[PDB]
């Protein structure tokens, strides 16, 4: 649909409830409960921008600037100032049966993140997150998440 | 994809010293 | 042969039948390849004769019974199809069903 | 148990009254009979001049009833003969 | 009116029914004598009306299109028209709603066809699309795993099956449903189910079986009702007043604070119920529930239950409906025993007074190890009298709400067919049983159902794809015992 909403639990707790719509130009918002909220908005610039900003205390923004394949450097402003500097990429792959989305990214407080979103053409669904870090503000070990779904 | 290599006889029952018998789906 | 129609994956794999399934693609496969759509078609009419007999819709079942006699001389169902109908007095049958005993 | 569990009717054979029954008459055509009372529901499985009818009601948790009628033809689908069997036994 | 015509032997309820309103006579007339076997009557008119009611009308075959996956035999489960009988018409409209009803399907058409071999003669032609039968649900994350399987119709052939399987530390727990809604030709339904479950701190390690056979005793109504049994055995759990009355009246007497302890049981049991069924803002579902233990029990117990909802319109017009709901149950002992304390319940969030927090009304816990908090409950901590703020559920409830449901067009929606938004008032009330208001004096009176906690407010009510969003806000009106509110809940219930 063009519009809708959602809600997300973050915890190594916040809670976030949001909502936004597609108009390339897609927006929205969230609020966010520990109350803060913040607005993000992207669109096409095949490069796109990302521009997000929020006050959660997590107080900052994101943004940065992106063809079956990309690298988007990014960066953000934090206040009171360690925050991820560094560049994503990514490749997206498509078959007459399946749709595949890789995403990886690499930067600095180290930094590593990588995930996979696909999704077949029958009931089958998949995907899969993890970051890793190391030195910086925050150090991530193991934050594997992995699932699919099937339905007859 | 063997289920059809059964090949079952095709062997009609006889009649009793007549039952109604059309002639559709006819083996040529 | 657009045979596809008569299987899947999951029904394929477990080792069941697809007799008691819609069965107006197999007519429309009929077009000895005409064995298998000979017994697989029939046992499609037995079923229905199978589920009624249960309910009780036996004269329904006797005029099914009957148009697979005619049409199907040569198959399994016409053994399995003789018989819910002989609670009724009938005037029996008993010939055909003798002659043809094996 | 089975006699207190709830059922929906069951309905067989074909319509039966004596309005059109008492006008049967011996020499009255397959044609004019089939008018009067309608298509038959059952033949003989051999082929003889006969047709036979069957009204059978079974309404939920309850008996059933059931009336047969019998009509025997000549060769040339003209009613010879007539029965009728108002009750099962 | 002036009846005249190729009358049929019912044409006094022609007369009965008819004495742009004369179109629809025409077609409430059309609609009887297809009761009686006139497939296409026609009727005119001037009043005079000139009836033609035909032939009567025999059924050849029933045969259904565009099903390849599920069983033939479970298409024809719902159909009143038989073949080799006269048509009725309604008896194939209540075969598609029927068919509609259970939900086996994507989609669902009817038609009528005349047999060229004979102008009296036709045939009922059903023709479905099907979607998917349910899903398979795998989820693993850093570290915990779930999954299971469920379908409402197993590969097409008509039986219920779910699979739980849940792998934690702190719990584990595992169920297996399975169902047959026809063992027999009738449509009488039996099934169970089998489970697993646990608890890590206290600590509990339980299973079970139950089976439970129902029937129809009309059309939507229904009874069901079967035997089953649970094997629990709780440990390491802190001793506490609703503890130590239940283990106490059982001889069951562990040392004051002695959270290393432990007390297991086989409980053996009979489950009931029996469903109302009015559907349609309208229409009303009636559960009455229940189970009680058998003499091969180790505990004996009863308890009851209610659940029900009523659809009441307000104004004529159905601009303002009011929806009630109530919830109702108690249980207990046998013999002098106590209610065991799984057997136990809560009440209080979003799904029973709105105001208050979840899981929040009723009694508080009354009162080992110590690594200094709560001390006075322990042995190593301190020894005193404690008065905690954590419930403890109850042994009897009751909860009621009103919501009034009014379209809002002219608001802020165009449509008022996706999420409503309504106003609700409610009510409810948790108590004890063989409360001992005389050895805890300074302690409010446990087992007095009047410390009746309220609330009201604005509620959503999803139907929209996007999912089970379910949110309101409500204030409380009533408070007696520290009781905890929250007036604005919220979670989604991660399905559709």
């Amino acid at each position: 649909g063009e519009a809708g909403a959602w809600a997300r639990i973050m915890s190594g707790t916040h809670v976030q409830v949001g909502v936004d719509k597609k108009h390339d130009l897609f927006t929205g918002f969230t609020v966010t409960h520990t109350v803060g909220a913040g607005l993000y908005a992207s669109a096409m610039f095949g490069a796109y921008i990302d521009l997000i900003g929020k006050y959660v205390w997590y107080a900052g923004a994101e943004a940065g600037y992106r063809e079956d394949a990309w690298i988007e450097p990014q960066a953000e402003l934090v206040y009171g100032l360690i925050g991820r500097t560094g560049v994503d990429v990514g490749k997206s792959f498509s078959g007459k049966d399946w749709k595949v989305t890789a995403r990886a990214g690499l930067g600095y407080q180290m930094l590593m993140s990588v995930g996979l979103n696909a999704e077949i053409r029958d009931n089958v669904r998949f995907g899969l997150e993890f970051e890793k870090s190391a030195f910086g503000k925050y150090n991530v070990d193991n934050a594997v998440n992995a699932n699919f779904r099937y339905c007859f | 994809d063997e289920a059809y290599l059964e090949a079952a006889p095709l062997a009609e029952l006889h009649a009793p010293a007549l039952p109604v018998t059309s002639g559709d789906y006819a083996i040529p | 042969t657009n045979m596809a129609l008569d299987d899947s994956a999951l029904q394929g794999f477990f080792g069941v039948d697809r007799s008691d399934r819609d069965p107006q693609h197999a007519r429309a496969a009929f077009s000895k390849r005409l064995v298998f759509l000979k017994d697989r078609l029939a046992k499609y009419e037995y079923s229905v004769a199978e589920y009624y007999t249960e309910r009780g819709a036996w004269v329904a079942v006797v005029n099914r019974v009957e148009g697979m006699l005619r049409d199907y001389p040569d198959t399994q169902a016409t053994r399995d199809a003789l018989p819910a109908y002989r609670q009724m007095q009938m005037n029996a049958v008993a010939k055909i069903i003798a002659a043809n005993s094996s | 148990l089975e006699r207190v569990v709830y059922r929906p009717d069951i309905n067989q054979g074909n319509y039966l009254t004596a309005n059109d029954v008492s006008k049967i008459r011996v020499g009255m055509t397959q044609q004019q009979v089939a008018y009067a009372l309608g298509t038959p529901l059952m033949s003989d499985p051999f082929g003889t001049n006969t047709w036979f009818y069957v009204f059978r009601q079974q309404p939920g948790h309850e008996g059933v009833t059931q009336q047969t009628l019998t009509l025997t033809f000549n060769s040339s689908g003209v009613l010879t003969n007539i029965d009728n069997k108002p009750a099962l036994s | 009116v002036e009846v005249s015509g190729n009358l049929a032997g019912h044409s006094a309820e022609i007369e009965q029914l008819t004495k742009t309103k004369v179109t629809k006579m025409e077609d409430d007339i059309k609609k009887l004598l297809g009761r009686y076997g006139y497939a296409y009557p026609r009727v005119q008119s001037m009043l005079r009306v000139n009836v033609d009611a035909g032939n009567r009308f025999y059924v050849r075959k029933i045969r259904f299109e565009g099903n390849d996956t599920s069983k033939d035999a479970v298409l024809r489960r719902e159909m009143r028209q038989m073949e080799g009988a006269w048509l009725g018409s309604d008896l194939v409209d209540q075969g598609k709603e029927r068919l509609n009803r259970l939900g086996f399907f994507e989609t669902v058409d009817t038609d009528t066809q005349r047999v060229p071999g004979s102008p009296d003669q036709v045939d009922v032609v059903y023709k479905v699309k099907e979607r998917n039968t349910g899903c398979f649900n795998f989820g693993i994350g850093y570290v915990s795993f779930q999954a299971g399987v469920q379908q409402d119709n197993w590969l097409g052939t008509g039986y219920a099956v779910g699979i739980n399987g849940t792998k934690n530390d702190y719990q584990t727990y595992a169920e297996l449903s399975v169902t047959n809604p026809y063992f027999t030709v009738d449509g009488v339904s039996l099934g169970g189910r089998l489970f697993y479950n646990d608890f890590q701190a206290y600590t509990n390690k339980s299973y079970g079986t139950d089976v439970t056979l129902g029937f129809p005793i009309n059309e939507y109504n229904s009874l069901r009702a079967g035997l089953g049994y649970v094997h629990n055995s709780l440990s390491n759990m802190q001793p506490q007043v609703a503890m130590w009355r239940y283990l106490y009246s059982m001889g069951e007497h562990p040392s004051t604070s002695d959270q290393d302890n432990s007390f297991k049981t086989d409980d053996f049991t009979f489950n009931y119920g029996w469903t109302y069924n009015k559907l349609d803002t309208d229409g009303s579902r009636v559960n009455l529930t229940g189970k009680v233990t058998i003499p091969g029990s180790d505990n004996e117990y009863y308890k009851v239950t209610l659940d029900t909802a009523t659809y009441v319109p307000i104004d004529d017009d159905h601009k303002w409906v009011v929806l009630g709901r109530t919830r109702w149950g108690y249980g207990d002992g046998l013999g002098g025993k106590e209610m065991p304390f799984y057997e136990n319940f809560y009440a209080g969030g979003s799904s029973t007074v709105r105001g208050f927090q979840s899981n929040t009304i009723g009694p508080k816990a009354v009162y080992q190890a110590s690594n200094y908090d709560y001390e006075c409950a322990t042995q190593d901590g301190a020894k005193d009298l404690c008065k905690s703020d954590d419930a403890v559920g109850g042994n009897a409830m009751a909860v009621a709400s009103l919501e009034f449901i009014t379209p809002t067009p002219f608001i802020s929606d165009k449509y008022a067919n996706s999420v409503r938004t309504s106003f609700f008032w409610d009510m409810g009330t948790v108590w004890d049983t063989n409360w001992d208001s005389s050895q805890y004096s300074g302690y409010p009176d446990y087992s007095d159902p009047s410390n009746i906690r309220m609330s009201a407010g604005i509620a959503l009510q999803w139907m929209s794809p996007l999912g089970p969003l379910v949110f309101s806000y409500a204030q409380p009106f009533k408070k007696y015992d520290g009781d905890k509110a929250e007036q604005f809940q919220f979670n989604i219930g991660k399905t559709w």
